[PDB]
DNA sequence: TGCATCCGTGAGTCGAGGGTAATAAGGCAGATGAGATGAAGGCGCCGAAGGGC
DNA sequence: GCCCTTCGGCGCCTTCATCTCATCTGCCTATAATGGGAGCTGTCACGGATGCA
């Protein structure tokens, strides 16, 4: 999604400095916005930005959202160190503590 | 279909009587179809063979999820159901539990 | 050849296969150069993955 | 040329000769924007790969905007033949150097694109896969150059593609962090830091500067011996002897053995 | 316990080394560069670590140094344009009979 | 006997690897691991105090 | 050439279309090249004129 | 707001925040579980620690 | 040695209730199941299936 | 002012299970940093030995 | 029995120029070639703009 901002904006400068129909100014700034919407918020609007796979972009808000999002996944339950697991099987013969 | 796109594409760009099938032909997307579906599709799945009935049940078992099909968030309470239609031709019982 | 005998008894943390990469290059400690010049060790120009 | 080293301009030569710059400017862009139309058409066949479809349309507007400039009604023959090779190098030099994630020359992208056609127009012929160093006879090159470029065409992946058969799971899950601190060898640095420090400080004082100095321990920088000799005021053949002798004394199995454990 | 390779061979002893069965005198370091070649033999060389091992890590010097000695060493033992020892470029160089 | 066998069902850690992004210790038996400790667990261990 | 940001522009209530008395469908047609709108403009060089 | 943001609708409260210049004061129960703070129950309270 | 009265917690998913993580004493058991005493099933909600 | 009409939210817990693809692109000039060369200076190290106190 | 102090000897060790070898960037090719491939959408409930009428 950088890389994709970064090409349409180099493309937008160069048709500014060099002079173009009306017409191609504004599909490119169109294009620069579409592209700044991918990267913020992908699929938010129109059909989503899709790479590889036919599976759609990560974007930044993606990123934060649901289950899958940064705040209920890594910031309230992490995974911890200095721990196990292991099947159970009665112990009738332990204490309770 | 690739097929059909790449050849019309290709039967026009050359002249009359310096056109041949071979070059006509480009078989590339069907062996990567077919390598796509064999592979990384999820109705293909590694045999699941530990004993002999796994290897018996995996084989003849009908599935409901995949290309044009439903997936389990998509899945109502209906579908999962057993129908009435379901007798002598699906089993009622046999079924995952997850 | 670099590899276990057939019929030979492993378990975990044991070597199956030497395989050697070239290590390139990185901070040689210091300690490291004291080190070999108490027992005489090779620098081992390589990592064993 | 009348800006500079001309002079003022009169009715005649200034308010016509702007209408007719202006006259062309329209007219460029009017053929422009009639022929972008080819353009459109012409990236039909470009997609599917790397780039979108908007964007190889801009850059073969891009390429029409520089080809109109240099068309010669002249020579009598029309636009859109002398147009169509230059839409088709704007495009082709976009797709290059900017439809890939880890960008490639153009000189070697070429390379890559003859080995894939010269490889698949072969395979249908001869019914196989090319072996690499037929495809080297091919290329009148050494095969090894023929495996570095197949490996070199090999694009990236998403870290964030779901991998398993079931979606639970990204693919960045699975990567260890090699650059993480190991929280084992640092402490293990420390002690064998500490033991350093013990077995300098058991030898001379005027040894275990040296030696310290010598290999950059308290400082960022080892010194050559003129250095120890300007600092302790002897002769570097003297720091060489004194050198002999710290190595020396540290053979001793005393130090050797509680050291050499540490590895 | 001497180490070979194609027509160089060395004895660990006393520094020399054979070239094609010629005996060949030498300079010190420029020996131990040749040492570190037949060392690694097959594997690439790279002027950095080349510079991190043979060399004191107290090297002020410039990096055209190596290409020199290197340059010693085609002249000494392989005179010819191409030659048993291989040049990188950026990567550096490697020890390897030609295919 | 089914295969659910307690041999490659026990798994522990005290220190391994780590994921590049976050610092989290990864998860699952080919890696080292490390158990999930949910925000549900989380709810438990504020309500004891 | 500026833009504007997604989270802002489109959502339930779409923020600057609230602030500056408009509708998404009416602020879509802009921000995306489809229809003008009036910068500003002179009212007593129209009242004169 | 980072309460109500790890909870629903994170964008929306995230923009509303955003908009209202809203100065969280990193004191309740999520707030301090997520910076790593001591949780104000329990073994957390001025009065026990 | 080590294990003398180091309290370990133990935890079953889901963690439903408050009582759904217990803080036993460990006894060191030959094989690989951990041993659960039989009494504190029931607020764990574990079965041995 | 309805009022359908849609449009964006929510929908579980640990564990089997890793990666899938097109196309017309080619000479040619310049430049540029890496690496190939050759030459000359500032000690090294000795090859001699001075020598005596 | 060896320190204080020597000429010089090529070596050697750098270092300055100073040449080539890939490697990469920009430019030109003239019959005509003139408007997307494809996308499959529909869970359940629930608050709210919304285009018109
Ligand atoms: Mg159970």
């Amino acid at each position: 999604l950088y890389r994709r901002v970064i090409n349409r904006n180099n493309r937008l400068k160069r048709l500014i400095d060099l002079g173009a129909p009306e017409i191609i100014v504004n599909n490119e700034k169109r294009m620069l916005q579409e592209s700044v919407d991918a990267l913020f918020d992908n699929g938010r609007r129109g059909r989503p930005v899709t790479g590889p796979g036919n599976r759609p972009l990560k974007s930044l808000s993606d990123l934060l959202k649901g289950k899958q999002g940064r705040f209920r996944q890594n910031l309230l339950g992490k995974r911890v160190d200095y721990s196990g697991r292991s099947v159970i099987v009665v112990g009738p013969q332990l204490k309770l503590h | 279909s690739r097929m059909e796109r790449v050849v019309r594409e290709r039967m026009t760009t050359q002249d009359v009587e310096a056109i041949t099938p071979q070059t006509l032909i480009n078989i590339r997307p069907v062996v990567a179809a077919i390598k796509e579906f064999f592979g990384t599709s999820q109705l293909s799945q590694f045999m699941d063979q530990n004993n002999p009935l796994s290897g018996l049940t995996h084989k003849r078992r009908l599935s409901a999820l995949g290309p044009g099909g439903l997936s389990r968030e998509r899945a109502g309470l209906e579908v999962r159901d057993v129908h009435p239609s379901h007798y002598g031709r699906m089993c009622p019982i046999e079924t995952p539990e997850g | 050849r670099g590899i276990v005998r057939i019929g030979a008894e492993v378990r975990d943390g044991d070597i199956l296969v030497g395989k050697v990469t070239p290590k390139g290059e990185t901070e040689l400690t210091p300690e490291e150069r004291l080190l070999r010049a108490i027992f005489g060790e090779k620098a081992r120009e390589v990592r064993d993955t | 040329e009348l800006s500079e080293r001309g002079e003022k301009l009169p009715a005649a030569q200034r308010r016509d000769m702007m209408w007719i710059c202006r006259d062309g400017d329209r007219a460029k862009n009017h053929l422009l924007e009639a022929n972008l139309r080819l353009v459109v058409s012409l990236a039909k066949r470009y997609t599917g790969r790397g780039m979108a479809f908007l964007d190889l349309i801009q850059e073969g507007n891009l390429g029409l905007i520089r080809a109109v400039e240099k068309f010669d009604y002249t020579k009598g023959y029309k636009f859109s033949t002398y147009a169509t090779w230059w839409i088709r190098q704007a495009i082709t030099r976009a797709m290059a150097d900017q439809a890939r994630t880890i960008r490639i020359p153009v000189h070697m992208v070429e390379v890559i694109n003859k080995l894939g056609r010269i490889q698949r127009e072969l395979l249908q012929d001869l019914g196989r896969e090319p072996t690499p160093e037929e495809l080297a006879k091919e290329m009148d090159i050494t095969p090894e150059k023929v495996l570095e470029i197949q490996q070199y065409a090999r694009e990236p992946i998403s870290l964030d593609q779901t991998i398993g058969d079931e979606g639970d799971s990204q693919l960045g899950d699975f990567i260890e962090d090699s650059e993480a601190v190991v929280a084992v060898d640092a402490v293990s640095f420390t002690l064998l830091q500490d033991q350093l420090q013990s077995v300098l400080d058991t030898l001379s004082e005027r040894e275990a500067g040296v030696v310290r100095l010598r290999f950059g321990l308290t400082d960022g920088q080892p010194r050559t011996l003129d250095e120890i000799g300007q600092v302790y005021g002897v002769t570097r053949e003297r720091i060489r002897q004194i050198e002999s002798k710290t190595m020396s004394k540290l053979r001793h199995p005393s130090r050797s053995q509680v050291l050499r454990d540490y590895l | 316990v001497r180490l070979t390779f194609a027509d160089i061979e060395l004895d660990e002893e006393t520094h020399e080394v054979w070239k094609a069965g010629q005996p060949v005198s030498l300079s010190p370091t420029e020996f131990t560069l040749l040492r570190y070649f037949v060392i690694n033999a097959g594997t690439v060389l790279s002027k950095p670590k080349i510079l991190d091992h043979v060399w004191r890590y107290d090297f002020g010097g410039d990096v055209n140094v190596v290409e020199s000695y290197v340059s010693y060493l085609r002249r000494k033992i392989d005179t010819g344009e191409k030659r048993l020892l291989h040049t990188l470029r950026g990567v550096g160089y490697v020890l390897r009979e030609p295919r | 006997k089914l295969h659910h066998l307690v041999d490659d069902k026990i798994h522990a850690r005290s220190t391994g690897p780590y994921s590049m992004i976050t610092q989290q210790p990864l998860g699952g038996k080919a890696q080292f691991g490390g158990q999930r400790f949910g925000e549900m667990e989380c709810w438990a261990m504020q309500a004891y105090g | 050439a500026p833009v504007t940001h997604i989270w802002y522009f489109k959502g339930v209530p779409s923020r600057l279309g609230y602030l500056l008395d408009l509708a998404p469908k009416d602020l879509e047609k802009i921000i995306y090249f489809a229809a003008y709108v009036i910068t500003s403009v002179d009212e007593e060089m129209r009242h004169n004129e | 707001w980072l309460s109500a943001a790890s909870f629903q609708e994170t964008t929306r409260v995230l923009t509303d925040a955003a908009i209202n210049c809203r100065s969280d004061k990193l004191n309740g129960l999520k707030e301090n579980v997520i910076i790593g703070k001591l949780i104000p129950a329990g073994t957390g309270i001025n009065r026990y620690r | 040695e080590v294990i003398a009265e180091h309290p370990v917690l133990l935890n079953r998913a889901p963690t439903l209730h408050r009582l759904g993580i217990q803080a036993f004493e460990p006894m060191l058991v030959e094989g690989k199941a951990i041993q659960l005493h039989p009494l504190v099933c029931e607020a764990f909600n574990a079965d041995f299936d």
